């Protein structure tokens, strides 16, 4: 799964986190999710 | 008290009923006894331990 989001996000997606992207934008099952890998596409944008 | 070893095993069996019901308030370790408590105010991952 391909997304981009801030920095703060990343934390927040987590499997039984919760904040506004976890609440709704994005959730992880209550299971294990394999790997989570997040890294800054400033350049990019 | 003509009667004690009848009337012992009445109390036995009462006290073994009494007791394990009594276990239910016990909190065990958890933030509170009372289940339907434990579930409302916290996350399921948080509440299922």
């Amino acid at each position: 799964d391909s997304f981009v989001i801030r920095g703060d996000e990343v934390r927040q997606i987590a499997p039984g986190q919760t904040g506004k992207i976890a609440d709704y934008n994005y959730k992880l099952p209550d299971d294990f999710t394999g790997c989570v890998i997040a890294w800054n596409s400033n350049n990019l944008d | 008290s003509a009667l004690g070893k009848l009337q012992d095993v009445v109390n036995q069996n009462a006290q073994a009923l009494n007791t394990l019901v009594k276990q239910l308030s016990s909190n065990f370790g958890a933030i509170s006894s009372v289940l339907n408590d434990i579930l409302s105010r916290l996350d399921p991952p948080e509440a299922e331990v």
